[PDB]
């Protein structure tokens, strides 16, 4: 019964047995079979006795909390049905992660091993996130935010077990993409005399990459790094069993914007005489997220005017309004 | 006759009894599939609570009725 | 008198409270970071034993427990930054921050200009004042109003006043965060901050959060860190993460405040993070004029001020230099002992104030 | 300065559940009415009782009280109205003080009791009828629809899921040789007064004891019920309502002594207020029964409150609306009587040990 | 001193030390934060070293991308003398490599390793393993586990091309 | 705003006015608060501004602030953004708060 007594080991005459408490402590018991030897293995917690001091029971693993810098989504809502129009990306994105998991076995039979890995860096807002979770809906993967901040702990090392934590449940929910919100802390560490500093950081990374190459051969779990750009990194571009595949985002073009403005007309009421393709040449350098708060703006117009859907007009007058990066209203010079 | 409860779940059970059964004799049979001891058991049916030692006939109550079973927030 | 009344308040408090706290010894014993409920003889799993620190650990999966309530035991209880959870025994409210900011329930700075800074104020009004007067207007539309709005030109224009009366009409809070304080030199604690501000804001939604300066921090990112743009990087793109990531939009605003507009990334213009671009930089003449004879209504006045004469001594201002003529034309009047203004005092305070901002 | 507290009822020890519940329903204006008018001459309905001259004193004794309430006694013994309730309903003097009791249980005697003395000009204000629809789980042209099932008022079901007083009203109007049937209410007719129960008190089997659900239940100020109507009183009810919106709308556009010119003001706020029900009125349907509710909306006029582990411990309170302003709520501790606002009121859906909603009131929108 | 002691007694050894910059800095700026940690652990790795204790059959060997946030305390003679740096290959190293990584392959043809060779310019063993998965990406959409001598000839300089 | 000299005017004035209104002088020396690592100001001045307004009437006397009398256009490292985070923390307390005299300000150079 708890309250009970557990101990968290990391330990893999007559025989002497050492057992780590999570009061810090070492203490003896023998391993005579007395004490069986199935009642240790490292990493664990084992249920020991408060006052004698010896493993009458084994209880399951933990090492600090349970999923402490892990979110967990149990498969997306979304998909590639939801998300369209970014078909490019997907493209990229199926050839060097999706087709390794899906078709395991043909690489383990044609005998090469597996890509694990992808980074991506390029602009977002056009649904890189989006994407994302849309392969984790497909491929039928647990998605897992993993935030690069939690780790870098300013705590001793704390964040290599956090790292090796991550592939552990990873490895047994698999298939599995390990989504990292930024890429400033797996990385960024310079190759001047701060890298010094910027050691926790170096750590985190090193030994995620060390288990992926560590099975290269099994898909079971993906890891993507996601940002704005490429930073200073350590080299790992250049090997196919760590992030191996380097994905480039570029901008919509005219099929794009109106397949976006398609998935946008859904959701809410139009007039329904709205031409996608006539308002993606009327907007230039326009990304998926700004073709969004077109519709927004469109109808901020609407709000105004006492009508609750949009005609062409309505969407026309929210392209000149600011979205805040790109608006097409230039026709000032004298 | 096949007669309704409703327990405190919000879940509709069923309860086979007889005109003749008295409010006790109900109560009874809802411990057995529910466990809610009948001393704490408060039935009401058409907003009139159901006395221990009347019948179903009495209140009238027919195949398919509903009792709601309630407890008690004792307070003063 | 006032003594008497306070004594009988203490005694009548005081026998209730030590039979309380006798209650309390016999059992042997709401934000919170981590539950500790450090010995639990009361309460997969039938019963609770929860209490999560590194040192020793009791897990049980399964929270509930409408008899006996749960909690009491070595008191913090509810809900777990680990997620074994206090599960509804006295109010939880999702993780809830034990790190403050300075929160300014209905700010009362009400509308300094309405005039002169005509469209500003009206484009404020379709965002924030017209969702939360009407939710269902936005829905039935099917559109989601600006998450981010940017204010630009200087800070201290009367743009703290307007959004502050916004904020007062509606009935909202103020929540602020200050730029240039979060920049800590040890691992990750801004980034922290800014993970708390977000799960702080999500209960607490229907708020203007301000986030003062972006020159001060997400400066640059073009770096690649350098000690000083690296966490000043991470807790910047820690919280562009969180903003796309969805929080509800019609309830939650966040509003950004910047002097100079060389310090903005891609990242930072971007929808989901700024959609409005509002202007509080240069106004025009029949503005200029309007700011003017806002502030002057409150005070007496002998005659002979047409605004326009006054606004004509700007060659370009901003709306923190209007404030400055008005309050500036009033003090050489109470120099000379004068309640009242005059044409010749305007006049003055133009030549002094932009005379000064020059250079 | 001229504007009276409302008086309470002293509390004799334990027996604040009676207290509580006489506020509530003081604030039912046609039953407040019919009690303060009651006249032992006129007898009672329900002569079929045979207890009839108890239910007759209970009655009676409410009029006393309700008289002292009205006219404010700045504190109101109901000692002879205990003493009566305790012939009649002997449940109520088991001791231990009296024991702390149900609020429910005393709820439901007196509306018993009410019942009896005024007959169907009482309960048809409070009743709702139900469509029951029967069928076999494992058999769908098995189907049975039954339209006698009615209540005077609806269980709020409270589980570990329960976040809103919808979810638990919803799942309180369903149920479950011989097979499983399910039994699904749906209302065919609304009453101009709509009373809700929270299901807070239960039997735990691992204490065999009495005790207390204490989520969070939020309940809205103004109750909507549409959904759970047949779908054939919901199109004539939801009808109604978009009358009484239009009406709701346009009414929100819209030498004497310090005392004279105070009591010409409250005079001219009950006229408005008349001018607005004549408004409403004009829109509500022409078959509606005696105590019907127009439309398919309520709004929240009381809240009988209970903090404590159990019904046999801790302490009831009422909060009632004011029944002018609509913003305005009393707070009845017992004979201690405080202004309150609507955060204190909303505050009240619970969790943890907090006094929470037990028992609320509502009355149709547009009365 | 449990890594020193346990090398003794189980030596030979191997012990790797995974990027030294935080056991074996040079400080952050001059200054510290938990530049002084570092500091603490890089002290006892020199003693252990200057000491009376001998390194010979438990081996050291020390691993970073960049040398320019190595301590200069190593980077002087006696705590590390022997340097080895990685190389670019020879047109044999790289052969070598392709025949070895396509002999675990299944494969349609006998493969020109030779060409492959031209079509890189000084590939290390991870870069060839790209240049494998990539031929066998058209091969997965061509529905076969084999691959022909022209898949391989594209491979190689597709990867070439999206680096150095 | 107050520029002169001091021990020749900047100084006497702001002693005089100081004590006709009988308010605390508390003297801040501008350059220490100059701290040269990220953390320290920031913080300095909030605490200041904070513990004045509780204590109203109080004046904030900043002495020779010279070296956060930079702007820049854009902010960079930690070697022009530590001067620029102290200047704008100044600036957005002012802007942020409006007081009639619960503090007063005394800026010197």
């Amino acid at each position: 019964q708890l309250p009970y007594l557990v101990a968290n080991v990391v330990e893999v005459v007559g025989k002497a047995a050492v057992v780590k408490t999570s009061s810090r402590q070492t203490v003896f018991l023998p391993m005579v079979g007395l004490v069986d030897p199935d009642k240790l293995k490292p990493n664990d917690l084992v249920g020991v006795n408060k006052d004698s001091y010896l493993i009458l029971d084994t209880l399951p693993s933990e090492f600090d909390s349970r999923v402490k810098a892990m979110e967990v989504d149990e498969k997306p809502t979304e998909t590639y049905s939801d998300v369209g129009g970014l078909d490019k990306q997907i493209e990229e994105l199926v050839e060097a992660i999706v087709l390794p998991m899906k078709r395991a076995d043909k690489f383990k039979d044609m005998g090469i091993r597996a890509p694990k890995g992808a980074l991506m860096y390029g602009p977002p807002g056009t649904g890189k996130t989006l994407l994302a979770r849309a392969c984790a809906a497909q491929t039928n993967a647990t998605f897992l935010k993993l935030a690069a901040p939690q780790l870098v702990q300013m705590y001793i090392g704390e964040g290599a077990k956090l790292v090796r934590d991550a592939f552990a449940l990873a490895k047994e929910k698999a298939p599995t993409i390990i989504f990292i919100d930024e890429l400033d802390a797996i990385g960024t560490k310079r190759f001047d005399s701060e890298k010094s500093g910027d050691r926790e950081v170096q750590r985190t990374m090193l030994e995620l990459l060390n288990q992926l190459d560590g099975f290269s051969s099994d898909d079971r779990v993906k890891v993507l790094a996601a940002t704005n750009r490429v930073d200073v990194l350590d080299p790992a571009l250049l090997r196919s069993g760590r992030l191996d595949r380097k994905i480039e985002f570029p901008l919509p073009s005219e099929d794009s914007r109106a397949q976006i403005l398609q998935i946008h007309s859904r959701k809410m009421t139009t007039d329904d005489d709205i031409n996608w393709q006539e308002l993606a040449r009327s907007t230039d350098e326009f990304n998926g997220a700004q073709l969004k708060a077109v519709t927004v703006e469109a109808g901020m117009i609407a709000l105004r005017n006492g009508q609750s859907s949009v005609k062409h007009e309505d969407f026309v007058e929210g392209i000149s309004e600011v979205q805040a990066r790109k608006s097409k209203s230039v026709s000032f010079y004298a | 006759m096949q007669i309704f409860v409703k327990t405190l779940t919000g879940k509709t059970i069923t309860l086979e009894v007889e005109p003749s059964d008295t409010i006790e004799n109900v109560k009874a049979k809802i411990q057995d599939k529910e466990g809610i001891p009948p001393d704490q058991q408060r039935l009401i049916f058409a907003g009139k609570q159901l006395e221990d030692g009347r019948t179903l006939s009495d209140y009238n109550i027919q195949k398919e009725s509903t009792l709601h079973l309630v407890l008690r927030l004792r307070g003063g | 008198l006032k003594q008497t009344e306070n004594d009988l308040k203490d005694i009548e408090a005081r026998i209730k409270e030590k039979a309380g706290v006798k209650e309390s010894d016999t059992g042997l014993a709401h934000p919170l970071q981590v539950a500790r409920c450090t010995k639990i003889i009361k309460g997969e799993d039938a019963k609770y034993v929860i209490n999560l620190k590194q040192i020793a650990k009791f897990v049980v999966g399964l929270g509930e427990r409408v008899s006996p309530t749960d909690i009491e035991e070595g008191m913090r209880v509810g809900v777990d930054r680990s997620k074994y959870n206090i599960e509804l025994p006295l109010p939880p409210r999702i993780d809830p921050s034990v790190t403050m900011m300075t929160v300014e329930e209905k700010p009362d700075v009400t509308y300094s200009d309405v005039g002169g800074c005509k469209d500003q104020i009206e484009k404020l009004r379709e965002v924030v004042e017209l969702p939360l007067l009407s939710p269902e207007r936005f829905a039935t539309l099917g559109i989601d109003p600006p998450k981010g709005i940017l204010l630009y030109g200087p800070p201290g224009t009367g743009k703290t006043l307007c959004a502050r009366a916004v904020a007062n009409r509606t009935d909202a809070t103020f929540i602020r965060v200050i730029g240039s304080e979060l920049v800590q030199k040890y691992v990750g604690e801004g980034a922290r901050m800014v993970r708390e501000l977000f799960e702080m804001a999500r209960t607490k939604k229907a708020c203007i959060i301000f986030f003062d300066e972006i020159d001060a921090v997400g400066g640059a990112r073009f770096d690649d860190g350098a000690g000083g743009d690296n966490e000043v990087q991470r807790t910047m793109l820690e919280l562009i993460t969180q903003l796309d990531g969805f929080d509800p939009r019609g309830n939650i605003k966040v509003m950004f405040a910047t002097n100079r507009p060389n310090t903005l990334d891609p990242a930072l213009l971007r929808p989901g993070r700024i959609d409005r671009k509002v202007e509080f930089s240069l106004p025009d003449l029949e503005g200029r004029a309007n700011i003017f004879r806002i502030h002057s209504k409150s005070m007496s006045v002998e005659r002979g001020i047409r605004w326009e004469l006054i606004s004509r001594l700007c060659p370009n201002s901003t709306g923190a230099e209007l404030r400055s003529v008005c309050t500036e034309a009033g003090m050489f009047a109470i120099r000379a002992r004068r309640k009242v203004a005059t044409e010749k005092d305007f006049l003055k305070a133009v030549d002094k104030v932009i005379s000064g901002y020059k250079k | 300065q001229f504007a009276q507290l409302p008086v309470g009822f002293k509390n004799m020890g334990n027996t604040c559940y009676l207290n509580a519940t006489l506020q509530a329903l003081y604030r039912v204006n046609d039953l407040r009415d019919m009690i303060l008018n009651y006249n032992p001459s006129q007898g009672v309905s329900n002569s079929g009782a045979q207890d009839e001259e108890i239910h007759k004193q209970i009655v009676i004794e409410m009029k006393r009280c309700f008289e002292n309430l009205q006219n404010k006694f700045k504190s109101v013994l109901p000692v002879v109205l205990l003493n009566t309730l305790r012939k009649c309903y002997p449940q109520f003097a088991e001791r231990d003080f009296y024991k702390q009791q149900d609020a429910e249980e005393l709820f439901t005697q007196l509306f018993h009791s009410m019942s009896i003395v005024f007959g169907d000009k009482f309960s048809e204000d409070f009743r709702i009828q139900f469509k029951t629809t029967i069928k076999d789980t494992a058999n769908d042209n098995d189907i049975t629809v039954k339209e006698n099932e009615s209540d005077s008022k609806l269980q709020c079901h409270i589980s570990g899921t329960t976040n809103f007083m919808r979810n638990g009203l919803l799942e309180g109007l369903n149920e479950k040789a011989n097979s499983i049937y399910s039994v699904e209410k749906k209302i065919s007719r609304l009453p101009k007064f709509l009373t809700v129960q929270y299901v807070r008190f239960f039997w735990k089997r691992s204490t065999n004891k009495k005790s207390k659900i204490l989520r969070k239940v939020v309940f809205p100020f103004q109750l909507d019920v549409a959904d759970m109507l047949t779908p054939e009183y919901a199109a004539e009810k939801v009808k109604v309502r978009d009358e009484l919106r239009k009406v709701e709308k346009e009414k929100n556009e819209k030498v004497m002594t310090p005392r004279e010119q105070y009591e010409t003001q409250v005079a001219l706020n009950e006229s408005e207020k008349d001018q607005w029900l004549e408004e409403y009125k004009k829109h509500f349907p022409p078959n509606l029964e005696k105590g019907e509710n127009p439309s398919c909306v309520y709004n929240l006029i009381g809240v009988i409150t209970h903090q404590g582990a159990n019904s046999e411990s801790g302490h009831y309170q009422a909060f009632i609306r004011d029944e002018l302003d609509e913003n305005k709520w009393y707070k009845f501790n017992d004979d201690k009587v405080s202004v309150v606002e609507k955060e204190k009121i909303e505050s009240l859906a619970g969790g943890g040990e907090s006094d929470s909603a037990l028992i609320l009131m509502y009355k149709g929108f547009g009365l | 001193r449990e890594m020193f002691a346990y090398a003794k007694e189980h030596e030979p050894c191997i012990i790797f030390m995974d990027e030294v910059d935080a056991i074996g800095g040079r400080r952050f700026s001059e200054g510290t934060s938990a530049d002084r940690e570092i500091q603490r652990t890089l002290m006892e790795l020199l003693t252990q070293m200057d000491g009376f204790d001998n390194l010979g059959q438990t081996k050291i060997i020390m691993a970073t991308n960049r040398p320019d946030t190595l301590d200069p305390a190593l980077l002087r003679p006696g705590r590390l003398d022997r340097k080895v740096e990685i190389p670019l290959p020879n047109e044999a190293g790289r052969l070598e490599i392709f025949k070895i990584h396509t002999a675990k392959v299944k494969k349609t043809g006998e493969f020109d390793f030779e060409a492959a060779v031209k079509m890189s310019d000084g590939f290390n063993g991870a870069d060839i393993r790209n240049c494998a998965t990539e031929a066998g990406f058209f091969a997965i959409r061509d529905d076969r586990d084999h691959i022909n001598p022209d898949d391989l000839m594209k491979a190689v300089r597709k990867v070439a091309e999206v680096k150095k | 705003i107050l520029y002169g000299a001091p021990g020749t005017g900047k100084t006497l004035l702001a002693k005089a006015v100081a004590n006709q209104t009988s308010a605390t002088f508390l003297r801040i020396v501008g350059s220490e608060l100059i701290q040269k690592y990220l953390g320290d100001g920031p913080r300095l001045c909030r605490q200041i501004f904070k513990v004045a307004g509780e204590n109203a009437p109080s004046i904030v006397f900043i002495d020779e602030i010279d070296a956060i009398g930079t702007k820049r256009y854009d902010s960079n490292s930690g070697g022009e953004r530590e001067i620029q985070r102290t200047m704008l923390e100044l600036l957005n307390q002012l802007d942020g708060f409006d007081d009639r005299g619960d503090v007063k300000v005394i800026m010197a150079t």
